[PDB]
């Protein structure tokens, strides 16, 4: 904090700065070291500095993300956080900003001479605040240090009128009472930088490398590790990604997109359960999602109930998922044609073809629509409940504690749900 | 002083969706409903070198040791089955309405003063040119891109599809109709009719577009091929990936749109080429040339200042491609 | 210089370890999140007769199902071990980074 | 807000380029922005003159399909992309990567007003339709359902009840006619109650990095994974304020020079893919905006869903 | 100036389809419509270690114990029917016409010059010498490419095929018809004017090019063949749908084999129509850069400095415009 041993690091700096360029100069001739000690070894780089701060901005939500020919406004603006619980972004960066920045790639020596730590903070927090220490060491003149402080502490104000460009995006939003707000929104380039280097240090870090090793290794680790699945990237540079932001230079484009997808955006195909007679067992617990809730009911139903709330929720709303994706199969098997228990066979699953195909009765006005009307085809469910008691074990122990009497329990309760819901077909 | 906007956007009208292509024989294209879609498939090829070498690597020993490691790339290919000789390439288009109102407009003396001159326009000369030359564009198949180029006999069927049905069928000899010749016929004025009641009214007109190529037994067929940048590693590259919708190849909505919009015959340029798509500063990717250069005063941004804001009005010509463009869509807008 | 423990980091994700009440059977998972409930795309495969399960031995231990799963994905599924390289020099490089 | 008093159901509308860029976290399927968005400009251009008020939208994705691929040797995914035109000079332009996804959404709107009497309800049904044929939904257009088997019409269902069982029976047949798809809510409550679990266990924690928790799939020690309650989707839950409100005839370059501009920000909230018989009650699920403009806090999301 | 363009994107002429290949009976040939299709099946093989050792390996214990546990595979394979000695191999084949115009070109005057060029070459000979070579490669059946070495009797059926029906049939003794001359007939020739009818843009040419090929009673057909992703699966047959079948890029490499004007002897034949005229079996390029008679330099010396070369050359040129290809630099 003395004004000494900050002239001392400007000047050593300044000089790494020289023998930096007279290092990759490779000069013999033409006498380059006169200008490059007369531009970059005084104290006018500091005057050149305050000439060059006023291309570059420190900015925390920039417009260049979208379309890269739009000339708005850039913000260095930090959001107040919502009152109302759950959301938020981009306001959680507390001490963890990482402060972009935009403008020639050419003057961003003014940035890394900002990004110095000396004392104990950056020279820029030295520079808002009054200090005797400050706006004494980088001068001699007072009325000089004074506009060169009016220069340098520039860069976190936006330069010109508000604007957002006609390629930016601004979006109306209605208000409670016949109006609108224009809301043009900017891209955050540090809440994604935030969450990209998040990503990256629990994809690729140390301790999640070594849990990776403890996984691999079947062994046990403390704590444990993510992956998160079905990332996209989208690249903002195409072949130049210097030109977009300085943080984009980090991550060269890449904005490592988290999934928001609905759940049938891996819909595979519907094929008509011909040649089978247990369509539980054959084309529906052949799909790729009750396999893994199968898999996951056996695991959870061998074990000890001592935790009975914890267990009993998650066995139920498990058994709910297995006949919610059974009502879905059901749904999305209405598209292949209305009439394929008509094609003839001999055991082709002849009371769950009273359910999974109701369009035959469009067809057959009175021969087959009378017969799954008066009958109310429901019993399926019975067939449904045999199917998933093979997702409990056979064990003895599992069968004489009350572990069977609650789970026979809870999964009649949520047949009684599926049965009701095929009751009412035919509204 | 009636500056220019500075955001102007125009909706995209006549908006198709996507070409999706299936197969079966002609003489049966009535009972089209049920023809099997033409699937997207994998082959493996490998080829040579057959690019320039860059004068450096000209020399014997590495040409010869480089055929000796050839590329091996996965393509995806689209072909016809080897019982079907017709190309059934299906899409639907909605002609909007509204040609002229913009979809933003900062100033409302320059949104008033446009939607004054396009209605001059269209009282004095309404939609009939250039719904012509999109009716055109719909009868011979353009949007058939390669699936044209050597079809023994192509036939596009076109349904204005009323409230549930077809209100109204067309059927055109698509060979007959040039793609170069924009002349008259009576169904294709019936169409064009259709096209400017839809681009004039308030509500969308739909039509069903059916084009059935017959190309021959087994041949391959052409869709759109997917703009992918990180391919990735070379191993399992797959250096070509043809598009397709639901296990069904297909070609993309805005390749149809660009074949739709090409009625530009009016670009200073010599027609070498006959119709271009209607684009600001008329450019050719195919040609890797801009048309209508702002050097001349024939582009689309200097002829809509020079029509709406100082009242210049180019010829009819320059003000159908002007037209064309605000029915085109696009963002328009300086700093 | 990436080593194969390292490229076995991120190709365990890709194997799921099912618990029988024998042994512990191993599975490919084909999306890569060791078989989870509901981002998880698990390899499921037909046998001889009415065989569907996971692929693979029913093993004594975890550790020896882990290994006969990595050895299969090194011997006959070479795109999920790319896949693996990939992150492997990708960690590497963040480590060289930070 | 306020309850409808009927709901009309927009059947599986097929969009074909939609914006699969939800926001600058996430990807995938479109911001509930967007349907509400589409919502109050249904109301806009045909809700004004039926005297209805077209409020909230249920969101339901029967089909989704991006048009992304996986490239080789690598895990995550990427953009299929367009070719733009070229520039003045035959130059290729610079790329700017746009998710485009194919859906199949059926909304379900809630429509309040005088003008339930006034006319029919397959009238006003109809007309909310043949409007919403012409219009887009995430910036795709809605394929208007040409010569298939038969097009899918609408149904107004008054929620107005006689009795409960009647109003449950017909919530049953209308959600028997939205099944094949998946519900999309907004769970904030789990969202900050996860968030106060992740604080008891570690201080100093962002509900950011609770989100993101959830979002994860976390492996743990004895190995297991973690298992979720549902499918629990990162969305954009709105905005929030980056700059005071600008007067409409101060900023630069505004939409229009009458409305006030304020530069805003995302909110990334918490979804929840749910299947529509598991909410009992569908006059739920139906997403409203909420602006208190004076503090900024744009946003929108479903309430009255528990 | 007039320097050649920067993109130059020619489209294929002489389209084929993948070669479908069937399986019956000689002397039940021509009801040969029902034959069913060759089936490509697998079957496991275990060879011994038979390639050089890399002196290292020459250690007798490491050779035993390397023999001791020979490698596993399974192949793809895809044989003849036990009764049934024929192959079938039928494709169609498009020609389009156009040749000199590109789908894909920067420069107007270089297209113009070029135009102006093919045009002159046309107008001073037709596709006559080239056409007939094609239809010989159609002829012999050159496109049989590992089924007709030891064949019996190979028979090649060509239709030409208007409105919907047969115009036009030949029937060609793929066998008498070498692989290496090309002669006169007077059906080859009646072949070769409707090709050139097809390249000159005088009509519409869709061919239907069906080959027998009399192997033997079980015998072993060699399809095409795909790169591959104890059982090692060494090799993976080419199938549309459980039906084998040659790459249509195979059957139009045997198609452009007409190339007997290299600079080198012409003990080998005819070679493929490519830019630095090369032969992946033989790994030898000829026609190489640096003598002045790769197809670059003789097209940009024909059409930017007009140094029209000989006749054959320019047979060669155009049929590289005839086979497309990605010309032009960065």
């Amino acid at each position: 904090p003395t004004w000494q041993e900050l002239r001392q690091f400007i000047e050593s700096f300044i000089q790494e700065r020289l023998q930096g360029k007279l290092d990759k100069l490779q000069p013999d001739e033409d006498d380059k070291r006169q200008t490059l000690l007369a531009t970059h070894r005084r104290e006018a780089w500091l005057a050149d500095a305050a000439r060059r701060v006023g291309q570059l901005q420190l900015v925390t939500h920039t417009l260049k993300p979208i379309h890269p020919d739009a000339r708005g406004s850039n913000l260095h603006s930090l959001p107040q956080a919502p009152g109302q619980p759950g959301l938020a972004g981009s306001h959680e960066l507390g001490d963890r900003l990482v402060s972009d920045v935009v403008g020639n790639a050419a003057a961003l020596d003014v940035f890394k001479f900002l990004s110095l730590q000396y004392q104990g903070k950056n020279l820029l927090n030295w520079l808002t605040e009054d200090s005797a220490e400050a706006l004494q060491a980088l001068s001699d003149n007072a009325e000089q240090a004074r506009e060169w402080r009016q220069a340098f502490i520039g860069i976190t104000t936006v330069k010109g009128a508000p604007a957002s460009h006609s390629l930016a995006k601004q979006l109306y939003f209605p208000l409670p009472g016949s109006g609108y707000h224009l809301l043009a929104p900017l891209f955050p380039t540090s809440l994604v930088h935030h969450v990209h280097a998040l990503l990256r240090e629990a994809r690729f870090g140390d301790a999640a490398k070594a849990a990776r090793e403890a996984r691999s290794r079947q062994e046990s680790w403390p704590h444990g590790f993510s992956e998160y699945p079905n990332l996209a990237i989208q690249k903002f540079g195409g072949t130049k990604p210097q030109n977009i932001s300085q943080l984009n230079n980090e991550r060269r484009g890449e904005n490592w997109l988290l999934p928001s997808l609905p759940p049938n955006w891996q819909r595979q195909n519907v094929n008509a359960p011909m040649r089978h007679s247990s369509v539980f067992a054959h084309d529906f617990g052949r799909t790729p999602e009750v396999s893994r809730l199968t898999r996951t009911l056996q695991r959870f139903l061998a074990k000890t109930v001592h935790n009975n709330l914890a267990i009993r929720q998650r066995r139920a709303q498990l058994v709910a998922q297995i006949c919610d994706e059974a009502l879905q199969y059901a749904a999305r098997l209405r598209e292949l044609e209305p009439g394929w228990s008509a094609t003839p066979g001999c055991q082709l699953h002849d009371a769950e073809q009273l359910w999974l195909d109701p369009l035959r009765a469009q067809t057959d006005e009175t021969f087959l629509q009378r017969r799954l009307r008066g009958d109310w085809p429901a019993e399926v469910g019975n067939r449904f409940a045999n199917w998933l008691n093979r997702a409990v074990s056979s064990d003895s122990q599992i069968l004489g504690s009350p572990e069977a009497a609650q789970w026979s329990q809870e999964l009649s309760k949520e047949l009684t749900m599926f049965k009701e819901i095929l009751e009412d077909e035919r509204d | 002083i009636l500056s220019t906007a500075s955001v102007l956007a125009f909706e995209r009208k006549l908006d198709p969706s996507d070409a999706l292509m299936s197969a079966g024989a002609w003489a049966q294209r009535d009972a089209s409903q049920e023809w099997p879609a033409v699937t997207v498939r994998e082959k493996s090829v490998r080829g040579t070198i057959s690019n320039r070498l860059k004068t450096k690597d000209r020399d014997p020993a590495k040409l010869d040791a480089s055929i000796q490691s050839p590329n091996l790339q996965t393509v995806d290919v689209a072909n016809l089955p080897s019982d079907a000789d017709t190309l059934k390439v299906r899409f639907t288009l909605r002609v909007l309405g509204g040609a002229g109102t913009p979809s933003a407009c900062n100033d409302a003396a320059y949104r008033d003063k446009l939607l004054q001159t396009v209605a001059t326009y269209v009282n004095d000369q309404g939609f009939a040119e250039l719904a012509r030359r999109y009716a055109h564009n719909l009868a011979n198949a353009r949007f058939l891109w390669r699936n044209r180029v050597g079809a023994e006999a192509v036939e596009v069927r076109i349904n204005h599809i009323r409230q549930g049905e077809v209100a109204r069928a067309w059927r055109f000899d698509a060979l007959a109709i040039g793609l170069r010749d924009f002349k008259a016929d009576a169904e294709l004025d019936a169409l064009a009719e259709l096209i400017a009641s839809g681009l004039s009214g308030s509500g969308h007109v739909l039509l069903e577009v059916v084009a059935f190529a017959r190309i021959g037994d087994g041949q391959e067929v052409f869709p759109s091929q997917e703009l992918i940048l990180d391919k990735g590693d070379k191993k399992g590259q797959k250096s070509k990936t043809l598009y397709s919708v639901r296990d069904a190849a297909a070609i993309h909505s805005q390749k149809i749109g660009n074949a739709l919009r090409t009625i530009d015959t009016w670009y200073p340029d010599e027609d070498g080429l006959g119709p271009i798509a209607v684009e600001p500063y008329g450019s050719v990717t195919s040609q890797g040339k801009a048309y209508r250069q702002p050097k001349q005063k024939l582009d689309f941004y200097t002829l809509l200042d020079n029509w709406v804001l100082r009242d210049e009005a180019p010829a009819v010509e320059q003000q159908h491609y002007v037209i064309a463009n605000l029915i085109r869509g696009g963002v328009f807008g300086e700093a | 210089t990436i080593s194969k423990t390292d490229i076995d980091c991120y190709l365990q994700t890709y194997v799921v370890i099912d618990p029988v009440s024998n042994g512990w059977q191993w599975g490919i998972d084909e999306n890569g999140v060791g078989g989870a409930l509901h981002h998880g795309r698990v390899e499921m495969v037909e046998g001889e007769n009415g065989y569907f399960g996971l692929r693979g031995a029913t093993h004594p231990t975890e550790k020896e199902a882990m290994a006969a799963a990595l050895g299969y994905l090194w011997k006959c599924r070479q795109d999920l071990v790319a896949i693996a390289r990939n992150d492997a020099i990708e960690a590497e490089k963040y480590r060289a980074k930070a | 807000v306020t309850d409808p008093e009927a709901l009309l159901l927009l059947p599986r509308l097929s969009i074909q380029n939609a914006n699969a860029i939800s926001s600058p976290l996430t990807w995938g399927f479109p911001s509930p922005g967007a349907f509400t968005g589409f919502v109050h400009a249904l109301q806009r251009r045909v809700g004004i003159s039926l005297d209805i008020e077209l409020d909230g939208v249920g969101i339901v994705c029967h089909r989704f399909e991006a048009q992304i691929s996986q490239p080789a040797g690598k895990r995550t995914k990427v953009f299929n992309l367009t070719r733009n035109p070229l520039n003045r000079d035959g130059s290729t332009a610079a790329i700017v990567e746009e998710g485009r996804a194919h859906l199949e959404v059926s909304l379900l709107l809630g429509v309040h007003g005088d003008g339930l009497d006034d006319h029919p309800a397959q009238e006003i049904a109809r007309q909310v339709q043949e409007q919403a044929g012409a219009m887009r939904l995430a910036g795709g257009s809605i394929l208007p359902w040409c010569n298939e088997r038969f097009p899918a019409p609408n149904a107004e269902l008054l929620m107005l009840g006689g009795s409960d069982e009647q109003r449950r029976k017909n919530q049953r047949r209308l959600t028997r006619r939205l099944l094949p798809g998946f519900a999309l809510v907004s769970r904030e409550a789990l969202l900050q109650q996860h968030l106060e679990t992740l604080r008891t266990t570690l201080p100093e924690a962002t509900t950011l990095d609770a989100l993101l928790d959830l979002c994860r799939i976390n492996f743990e020690p004895p190995w297991q994974v973690r298992d979720k309650p549902g499918w629990l989707v990162p969305i954009p839950a709105g905005y929030n304020a980056l700059s005071p409100l600008y007067l409409p005839g101060e900023v630069r370059n505004a939409r229009d020079r009458e409305t006030p501009l304020r530069f805003v920000e995302n909110l990334f909230g918490l979804g929840e893919w749910l299947s529509p018989h598991r909410v009992a009650a569908l006059s739920d699920l139906l997403w409203y905006h909420h602006a208190e403009p004076d503090k900024g806090l744009y946003r929108w999301s479903t309430p009255r869903f528990v």
